[PDB]
RNA sequence: GGGCUCUGUGGCGCAAUGGAUAGCGCAUUGGACUUCUAGUGACGAAUAGAGCAAUUCAAAGGUUGUGGGUUCGAAUCCCACCAGAGUCGG
């Protein structure tokens, strides 16, 4: 058959003013330290009831904004971008691209700005909810869900995340008193030394974003950005760890910038970074 | 009978009463991955949607707690009446906020009218001494997080492999589902443990106030465990004060557990 | 042959080596049921004093286990005596653990206790209200010997040549030790290559059993300093074919990274790369080291909220 | 150390794994001498092809079951359950849960003990 | 000024030559000796500034001094009877070794600075050669040795008594480079050269029966504590010494008697009351004079050669560290390696022409191209 | 070098308003750890290190770019300048 899905709470006029004169103070997560055994009489129950009643009020909160602080946008799904209907604001110094005389955004930038309350996204003359925006923009043709999660996580801390355009790149050893025995026969290769021909298997993991530190936000040149801070590849926590061939390929591609891996474990983001290492042995001690 | 929306395999909850009902009745907790309408520049606390693992969603569908559906698409047949209703709603919400602000201005004016007239008369006296000496952007709009329109979705059949439910049939999902189901029947709470080098975190109670006691690691009854995995996992359990719990389902249906601890 | 340089020994121990210079002393070891042990005193204390090799059997770090009791020292510290002052419990175990082999020597119950009741008249001071000590003769030998791992043994034999392994009173060669150690340990080549590479640079490697890793690298030794690196080894090809011995997930790597940052160490990954042109019969010779490379990779954890400024060091 | 009586007892069980009997003798040494236990007997298990030690930490307590394993071996969970049941029937008492100690011994004789019981055990406190 | 001395039996005339003076000694009547060298009657012997001399008589004599002495006096208190008895016991060991086809006595003389070690060595050697023996003199004193220049260790085969003025005739000494006036700069090198001298002495004893039966007398450094004591034990072992003569130091006697093998005869002897303490400056002057005597001979009888050596023609090392020829080499002594064939001093260095000028006891070319730089300078 | 649009708030990323209290997060400092680890000690032993549902709590931090204007009252509305980013065109 077909199931009916009722949804949405329409904030009234009086419920938008109360949501505009809101606070900014985050409620404390656990009111004190955590317990060990679940056997209690009233302390456990009361503290749990409090911790739960604060949560069920924190989540039932809507975004309310002014109609003049909102940059009206429009999602064009055949060209694959969101085209602004007004001059952008402060986010135009690190986000967006201008082509053919109009200001344009990628889908993930548009979604991130919709969550932060920066743009007022539309589609077929009707504004997109955050549910419908999550549904429309987060396909596999445009940008996935794990990639948007990592992009948003980094952007909410003040980084500059830019799509990676592939065109961007008595302790002796023996009795004799001698020095520097040098018994080594094993030579130490490097990471990119031999990865120009390892690119022939172009498939699997690939660089996605370019990340700039939070310092560089103030003087970010969007047409001559410079060498970034790190390049980012995005996986899931159950996908396999990259082999040495994939490591050498991504390192050769990235070039001189360090490479970072963003794992997403059912909603938890964890960043690792494989870096080549060689230590000039020891001294005379 | 709640409603979960499944799209390409991921299950998200977009309501608040649904998350409250889940947590306080069925013992499922999920993870909030969204942003906060009050804290949109931090990663400390997050908001809706709530992301349910595939095992949580299958478990809730089996016992009859939720009705999985598949993300609807725009009708495209009922669109013009939507526009008419939207224009009417927008104009009414815009023309009724003009009253609230006016009455609030009246209250504030009549509240601090005496300091205003104080400063006024004081500046008038200063003037006497000197003479003797000489709509839009103010109209609020809501960016909803759950679709404000009722849409018919077709019910998803989870016990078959498809495009919008790729899990049914895979061995890892069946293993994790057996262990998750058994642990959930025992009265525990569960979450994900990637940082802790395992599969689940088992709580004596609600994880807001209680701390996990075990790290659960789902295994196949015949898969070979490297002993170094055991040593590293036991050391991580000792470092954080959690027992390492091993789980594997038997052919007769029941699961067998084991606890690994340190000794001297 | 190609084993040492200055004062190059042979694979066979016998014979002169043209060494009219500072004469050292090569050390001896015997392979007892797939383990290597050395018994001579100065050899033990110097193998542990030189390069920090091996580990004593009973004692934790060094070969410093004594029969004496740490508790019974504090009762009569003052009197000018020597080491052995033991309790009568282990002496009662010292009584019978020899007496049973006395019965196993074929002689019957008539004397088994009388040989020992006379033997309670190379020596120990078993002490006994008054606690008296009557010097006892040692019934059963409790000698102490050092034990070396396979990789350290082969490093001293091949790369250094001052160690000699025995087998039924017969010293063995280099390639026979290679094949024997590969038989008893199906992963001797890889771990020995990693060990040789890391020790040739002055570092001191020790097994990382307690942390779940493969090796632990000490700057100057366990007493001098602590370990700085934990190593995880594997073997691959020049076009990177090969199955890793322990398959690495990322749960394993999260766990290892956590429990290594806790003990303040660095989690390294050491890949060994050999040519695709390699054979299964040229590799069985230790000379195969020259055609295989090494590559290290430090796996660390990037904390998102800490790296968004640059200095902030005042 | 080959002349030690208990070593003869271990190789008397007719098992046939010299590496495992040497590992088991190393664990016997580490328990009896260093950690100073009492009444440590060696008893085999031919139904699982194992050699195992029984002992008593403090005289007057219950018997402990310690099964040594080298670092190259590996244990399916079915083998763990098999050893649990075997040890339960070995020591005798069915009141206490099924448990045993896993003494992992590396080449240089460094032993790590891990206590595998059956069920849910609270970590440090209970 | 002329002074005549009448010496009774078993007495000695002790005298010291004043700075910048020379004193002539003449035996007029009877019999007398200087450190076991017999004096010829009516022969004048000349002693130069800083000479310290003891003229002993077993039977009585008349001696004449002509010149200015800082001090001159007759002493009856002398250890000469104990030194004679020591020599007589060593001669019994030589006669026994001759009869049994064995090696002769290896004698090590030990004790602190300024106890007469080199004087006792000279006396024991002189008495041995007077009895027709041919002992090897071994010199382990790198600071004040008499077999070669300072900074060296060596051996000399003694065929005749020492000359009264010049000392032992230096004919083809075995000499090794140590490079410094104290063993403390490189104790491993010092012990290594000590063992090498013992090995080459043993090889000489195998082919030369007369050297074997005669044995050796080993002079040692005055460094008797810490690593200096360990170097004496090393020398005793390396030479397989039969007799250790300890001068004026009971502590060292008891240490050596405890730490040496029971077959090693340790003897304590007093120093002579005529032993003079030597200042650091006097010791420096004696080193500079010994280096001068090497180039210029006894009283200037040699004419050393000055010539240029190219940097390309030689390899220079410090004990092996290669040394690049530089202006810092000026006034350093270099050993010419074959043992050492001889010594040269760098007098100047020309970096433009890549040459250094040397003073050499022999004309160009140098006999060998391997050079060892000393920490010792000669101007 | 010209025209147009946007921006400037604590060390950094940022909130705020009809126009009527200048605070959130990261970093910093300081506690508690129902904490863990590291040394050569057989009667809870001075010391640093690590902390991601073994985590948790607090304090401190201001040239609101500069000047002027309306206003009882300006981070907030307007004007000019200073600095920066994008675009168009020469
Ligand atoms: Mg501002
Ligand atoms: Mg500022
Ligand atoms: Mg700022
Ligand atoms: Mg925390
Ligand atoms: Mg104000
Ligand atoms: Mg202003």
């Amino acid at each position: 058959a077909a199931v009916e899905v009722p949804a949405g709470r329409v904030l009234s006029a009086r419920e938008l003013f109360a949501a505009r004169s809101r606070s900014q103070k985050l409620p404390q997560r656990s009111h004190g330290p955590k317990d060990f055994l679940p056997d209690g009489s009233a302390a456990q129950a009361e503290r749990l009831r409090r911790c739960r009643e604060e949560l069920w009020q924190l989540l039932a909160e809507q975004r309310v904004e002014r109609l003049g602080s909102l940059v009206a946008a429009e999602w064009r799904p055949e060209e694959g971008f969101v085209e602004l209907k007004s001059p952008a604001g402060k986010f135009w110094q690190t986000m967006g691209f201008s082509e053919q005389g109009r200001q344009r955004l990628h889908p993930e930038e548009a979604l991130y700005l919709l969550e932060c309350g920066s743009i007022h996204l539309f589609h077929q003359d009707l504004p997109l909810s955050i549910q419908e925006a999550y549904q429309l923009l987060l396909t596999d043709h445009t940008v996935t869900f794990l990639q948007y999660q990592v992009f948003s996580h980094l952007k909410r801390l003040g980084y500059v995340v830019r799509r990676f355009q592939p065109s961007s790149v008595p302790g002796q050893a023996s009795s004799p008193a001698v020095v520097l025995q040098h018994i080594s026969v094993l030579q130490t290769t490097h990471l990119p030394d031999g990865g120009a021909r390892l690119l022939e298997k172009s498939g699997g993991l690939e660089i996605i974003f370019d990340v700039y530190q939070a310092d560089a936000v103030a003087t970010f040149r969007k047409n001559n950005p410079g060498k970034p801070y790190a390049r980012m590849c995005i996986s899931g926590f159950d996908e396999p760890v990259p082999d040495l061939c994939s490591l050498k390929r991504l390192s050769y591609q990235s070039g001189d910038v360090p490479l970072i891996f963003a794992l997403v474990d059912h909603g938890d983001i964890s960043f690792y970074s494989f870096r080549d290492f060689t230590l000039p042995q020891d001294v005379g001690h | 009978m709640l409603v979960v929306e499944v799209a390409n395999g991921r299950s998200l909850v977009w309501g608040a009463e649904a998350v409250q009902a889940l947590r306080e009745r069925l013992g499922v907790g999920g993870r909030t991955v969204g942003a906060l309408p009050r804290g949109p520049r931090q990663n400390s606390r997050l908001g809706l949607p709530l992301l349910l693992m595939p095992e949580e969603a299958r478990l809730l569908a089996e016992i009859g707690a939720v009705t999985l559906v598949s993300a609807p698409r725009p009708d495209s047949r009922h669109h013009s009446l939507a526009l008419t209703s939207f224009k009417r709603q927008q104009e009414e919400s815009f023309q009724e906020q003009s009253a609230l602000a006016a009455e609030a201005r009246e209250t504030r004016r009549q509240e601090l009218l005496e300091k205003i007239t104080e400063g006024q008369a004081a500046k008038k006296q200063k003037l006497e001494q000197a003479s003797g000496a000489s709509p839009r952007s103010a109209l609020l709009v809501q960016l909803a997080t759950a679709r404000p329109r009722p849409v018919k979705a077709r019910p998803l059949d989870w016990r078959v492999q498809s495009k919008d439910w790729p899990h049914a049939g895979r061995p890892a999902h069946e293993l994790r589902y057996s262990i998750y189901r058994d642990l959930w029947e025992r009265g525990f709470f569960l979450s994900a443990a990637g940082k802790f080098g395992g599969d689940f975190l088992v709580y004596p109670g609600d994880p807001l106030r209680f701390a996990a006691h075990y790290i659960a690691q789902c295994w196949a009854p015949e898969d070979t465990i490297p002993l170094q995995d055991l040593v590293a996992a036991g050391r991580l359990g000792t470092s954080v004060r959690k027992t390492l719990l091993l789980c594997s389902p038997q052919p007769d249906g029941k699961v067998v557990y084991t606890s690994l601890q340190w000794a001297s | 042959r190609v084993y040492e340089t200055y004062e190059s020994p042979l694979p066979i121990p016998f014979g002169q080596d043209h060494g009219p210079l500072k004469e050292f002393k090569i050390f001896r070891a015997e392979m007892i049921n797939n383990n290597v042990i050395v018994r001579n005193a100065e050899d033990i204390e110097q193998l542990y004093g030189k390069g920090y090799f091996g580990k004593g059997i009973l004692s934790r770090s060094r070969p410093s286990f004594t029969i004496s009791d740490p508790k019974l020292v504090a009762k009569w510290k003052d009197m000018k005596t020597n080491m052995p002052i033991i309790t009568s419990k282990r002496y009662q175990h010292s009584v019978e653990w020899a007496a049973e082999l006395m019965r196993r020597q074929g002689q019957d119950e008539s004397t088994v206790r009388r040989i020992l009741k006379d033997y309670t008249k190379e020596y120990v001071l078993v002490e006994e209200q008054r606690n008296r000590l009557i010097c006892r003769r040692n019934p059963y030998r409790i000698f102490e010997y050092l034990q070396l791992s396979l990789e350290e043994a082969f490093f001293l034999v091949y790369a250094l040549g001052c160690l000699s392994i025995y087998y039924e009173k017969e010293p063995l060669t280099i390639v026979k030790l290679w094949k024997a150690f590969t038989v008893v340990q199906p992963t001797f080549r890889t771990t020995y290559m990693a060990y040789h590479y890391f020790r040739s640079k002055g570092w001191v490697p020790k097994v990382g059993l307690k942390y779940g890793t493969d090796l632990l690298l000490y700057r100057k030794g366990p007493p001098f300093y602590a370990a700085s690196y934990s190593v995880i080894i594997e073997l691959v090809d020049d076009h990177f074919e090969g199955s890793l011995r322990r398959p690495l997930s990322w749960k394993s790597l999260a766990a290892l990274s956590r429990v290594s940052v806790n003990v303040s160490k660095e989690l390294m990954l050491c890949y060994l790369i050999k040519p695709s042109t390699m054979t299964d019969k040229e590799m069985e010779s230790p000379e195969c080291m020259k055609r295989i490379k090494v590559q290290e990779v430090i796996l660390s954890r990037w904390v998102s909220s800490r790296e968004r400024s640059d200095q902030d060091d005042l | 150390m080959g002349t030690h009586p208990k070593y003869l007892e271990m190789m008397e069980l007719d098992i046939g794994d010299a590496t495992q009997v040497y590992v088991a003798f190393l664990v016997y040494l580490d328990l009896m001498e260093s950690k100073s236990w009492h009444e440590v007997n060696c008893v085999g298990l031919p139904e699982l092809q194992l050699i195992c030690l029984v002992g008593t930490e403090i005289e007057g307590e219950g018997l402990q079951t310690v099964v040594p394993t080298p670092i190259t071996a590996s244990l399916s969970h079915n083998r763990i359950r098999e050893i649990l049941k075997a040890s339960r029937k070995l020591q005798g008492d069915p009141d206490l849960p099924m448990s045993f100690t896993l003494a992992i011994v590396e080449s240089d004789s460094t032993i790590v003990y891990y206590k595998l019981t059956d069920g849910f055990m609270l970590p440090d406190p209970q | 000024p002329t002074t005549k001395f009448e010496l009774e039996r078993e007495t000695e005339l002790r005298f010291e030559v004043e700075a910048s003076q020379s004193v002539q000694l003449e035996l007029l009547t009877g019999m007398a000796e200087i450190f076991g060298t017999e004096l010829t009657r009516n022969k004048k012997f000349t002693f130069d500034a800083g000479a310290k001399v003891a003229v002993f008589t077993w039977h009585g004599c008349s001696v004449q001094l002509s010149g200015r002495t800082e001090v001159a006096y007759v002493s009856k208190d002398t250890p000469m009877l104990l030194y004679l008895n020591t020599h007589t016991a060593l001669e019994q060991m030589r006669r026994q070794a001759e009869k049994e086809e064995e090696r002769g006595p290896r004698v090590m003389v030990v004790g602190p600075t300024d106890v007469g070690k080199s004087t006792v060595c000279r006396l024991l050697l002189n008495y041995a050669v007077r009895l027709g023996r041919r002992p090897t003199y071994v010199e382990l004193d790198v600071g004040q040795g008499s077999v070669s220049i300072p900074g060296t260790m060596g051996a000399l085969y003694i065929e005749r008594p020492a000359d009264v003025e010049e000392g032992f005739s230096i004919q083809a000494p075995l000499v090794y480079h140590f490079g410094s006036t104290t063993p403390g700069t490189n104790i491993k090198l010092y012990n290594k050269i000590t063992s090498r001298l013992a090995d080459v002495f043993n090889q000489r004893c195998e082919v030369n029966r007369r050297a074997s039966v005669s044995g050796c007398v080993i002079n040692t450094c005055g460094w008797v504590k810490g690593s200096g004591y360990q170097a004496l034990v090393h020398a005793a072992s390396a030479f397989e010494v039969d007799v250790v003569v300890v001068l004026d130091q009971e502590r060292l006697y008891n240490e050596l008697k405890r730490d040496l093998p029971h077959f090693v005869r340790t003897v304590l002897l007093p120093k002579s009351g005529g032993v003079v303490e030597r200042s650091k400056d006097f010791r420096r002057e004696c080193r500079d004079e010994r280096i001068r005597e090497y180039f210029y001979g006894f009283r200037g009888c040699f004419y050393p050669h000055a010539f240029n050596v190219k940097f390309s023609d030689v390899k220079i090392y410090k004990v092996l560290v290669p040394v690049t020829p530089g202006r810092d080499m000026v006034h350093h002594l270099l050993s010419v390696s074959t043992s050492v064939a001889g010594f040269i001093v760098v007098t100047s260095v020309d970096l433009e022409h890549q040459v250094f000028t040397v003073l050499s006891p022999a004309p160009r070319p140098l006999p060998k191209n391997f050079l060892l730089i000393m920490d010792i300078r000669f101007m």
